[PDB]
């Protein structure tokens, strides 16, 4: 068991000039903007497919991320490969 | 944009045309700083300095808010982990031995297994 | 003189009272004023309390001057802890005039009427040792009193004689210590704290807390921009641009190291800050000593010139806000000579008012 004890941080650089051309969606459901809500923190999350370890799927190294802030969800696919 | 006190579009500019973009603004904001025809090239090079200074500070206050911390994910099948920050993905991979120990902080060195590190 | 203004005694002159304990008053002694809205002052001299309307005419048959009892402290009295109540808020002689004292421990003081000086209720709120509190007159001829950590409590006296007394909403206390209070027009009351502004809407028994602001977060870079970083947030007022802030800002490595002190102003408009923030970098720029040593006070007496006054105890600096379109020239005039000193400030009818240790109450006005 190598005990992988220490990792490191690797910036994935978002180095696109190309903000992910983010496919801006709207969605006004039917209710009203209540003045003085409770401000949430900031907050992220993630998903991986089932058989992406799998070397001949079509779901292989792929995953999904995604920011949440106020109002706003930006949700992201990612595909090593 | 705030330098520029201007609602201009943001075109995706180049990190060229951003870099001349830059420098234009900042020259600008110089030449309106010189008031007198005959400052000295002391007063000249404080008045460069101050206004560059400034146009950093302001870069750095917005590095910090992009910079704020959000959460993690790990992949239970391929054990890949992510560290979810608000303006940029980062990963964590695997530190090798040399590197995992000039790293460490001098009180957690003195509780290294040393069977990992020889036999 | 001063090169823009007229420095010069405002109103008649002092009840007998006041003259007696500023003429007997050592600059050992600590002496602190509060300068009321309502054209009220109320001096803080060793054990009591000299309450006298500012007298605008010299008749003597208007004059009113009453001096109350303190409650027993082992601390000095504090005319920021002292508050005034007015009938529908009328300044119209002793019998409109109620009166709360509170003491750094929360020991708490109420005449009815200040024509019955013999006549009060007591209770006790509970605070720290060294709590540095503000006690500040607001709606339904009730009080609130405010922690050194923040925690806000409602007092509201009761005809029977009791004292009813409620924690503010989310306003428990527990950085959130506190620089300042504001009470504003309508109902809103405002505590400004080392990180945050918080805000309540206010009835005659009841708040409702309407935001907290990170305004460490927000306003940070455009405080460290407009000068070149330690900020510390002391005072809040409010005029027609908004909310006014003074800031003091400085960074250990300068090579000088000077403490800029900013002026602030943000809008207040629903429960969000919006985007335009203004920073004026004032003339009060002393150089670094302590953190301790940083003290500073602000008054806006006009709310439509934008015209600001930095305080301290031996100056006043005319500072400007905003644009700076209708403001008055900038100038520091100084209280320091002589034992000459600043005790106090605020606003009669519009008019800058200072009281000073050797000439009483004095305004600023521009030539």
């Amino acid at each position: 068991v190598n005990l992988e004890r220490s990792y490191m941080e690797l910036i994935g650089a978002e180095r696109e000039t190309s903000r992910r051309n983010f496919r801006d969606l709207s969605l006004r459901p039917d209710v009203n903007l209540v003045i003085g809500g409770p401000k949430y923190a900031d907050c992220a999350g993630g998903y991986c497919y089932s058989e992406s370890s799998s070397l001949l799927s079509a779901t292989r190294n792929r995953f999904l991320h995604w920011t949440s802030y106020a109002d706003t969800l930006e949700l992201v696919e990612i595909s090593l490969d | 944009q705030i330098l520029r006190k201007g609602s201009g579009r943001v075109l995706d500019l180049s990190w060229e045309e951003l870099r001349k973009d830059v420098t234009l603004t900042v020259e600008n904001e110089i030449q309106n700083a010189v008031i007198d025809y005959d400052v000295s090239q002391e007063e000249f090079r404080q008045i460069n300095i101050e206004n560059w200074c400034k146009f950093y500070t302001c870069c750095l206050q917005y590095q910090e808010t992009l910079s704020r911390p959000l959460a993690l994910l790990v992949h239970p099948d391929t054990n890949m982990v992510c560290l979810l920050r608000k303006g940029f993905l980062s990963f964590l991979a695997p530190c090798s031995l040399v590197e995992h120990l000039y790293l460490v902080p001098a009180e957690h060195l003195l509780t290294v297994d040393e069977s990992v590190i020889s036999d | 003189e001063t090169v823009n203004y007229n420095v010069q005694l405002f109103g008649s002159s002092l009840p007998v009272k006041v003259m007696e304990a500023l003429s007997n008053a050592s600059a050992d002694e600590p002496m602190a004023a509060c300068i009321h809205e309502g054209g009220w002052a109320w001096l803080a001299c060793n054990d009591r309390l000299i309450i006298w309307k500012i007298s605008h005419s010299s008749s003597a048959k208007l004059m009113v001057c009453k001096e109350l009892p303190l409650p027993l402290s082992d601390s000095e009295w504090s005319a920021d802890l002292v508050d005034i109540c007015a009938q529908t808020g009328d300044p119209a002689a002793a019998q409109s005039v109620a009166l709360m004292a509170a003491t750094p421990e929360g020991s708490s003081r109420y005449w009815p009427n200040i024509l019955h000086e013999g006549t009060y209720i007591e209770s006790y709120t509970e605070f720290g040792s060294s709590l540095c509190a503000f006690v500040t007159a607001v709606k339904g001829n009730s009080f609130i009193l405010s922690s050194e950590k923040n925690q806000l409590v409602r007092l509201t006296p009761d005809a029977s004689g009791k004292m009813n007394q409620r924690v503010l909403p989310q306003g428990q206390g527990m950085e959130s210590t506190l620089c300042s209070v504001l009470w504003d027009k309508g109902d809103c009351f405002y505590t400004l704290t080392d990180s945050s502004i918080n805000k309540w809407d206010l009835d005659d028994t009841s708040e409702s807390q309407v935001l907290n602001w990170d305004m460490s977060r927000v306003l940070r870079e455009y405080i460290s921009d407009a000068i070149w970083i330690n900020i510390n947030y002391l005072s809040l007022n409010q005029n027609c641009d908004g909310l006014v802030i003074l800031s003091a800002a400085w960074h250990p490595g300068d090579n000088p190291c000077q403490i800029y002190y900013t002026l602030v102003t943000v809008k207040d408009e629903g429960y969000n800050i919006s985007d335009e923030i203004t920073v004026e970098v004032t003339q009060f720029n002393p150089v670094f000593q302590a953190r301790g040593m940083q003290l500073c006070q602000l008054v806006v007496p006009n709310f439509s010139s934008q015209a600001c006054y930095l305080y301290t105890q031996e100056m006043i600096f005319a500072c400007s806000t905003g644009t700076g379109r209708s403001t008055l020239p900038q100038e520091k005039i100084p209280f320091e000579a002589q034992g000459d000193n600043i005790v106090g400030a605020g606003s009669c009818e519009g008019w800058p008012v200072f009281f000073i240790r050797k000439s009483g109450m004095l305004t600023v006005v521009a030539r």
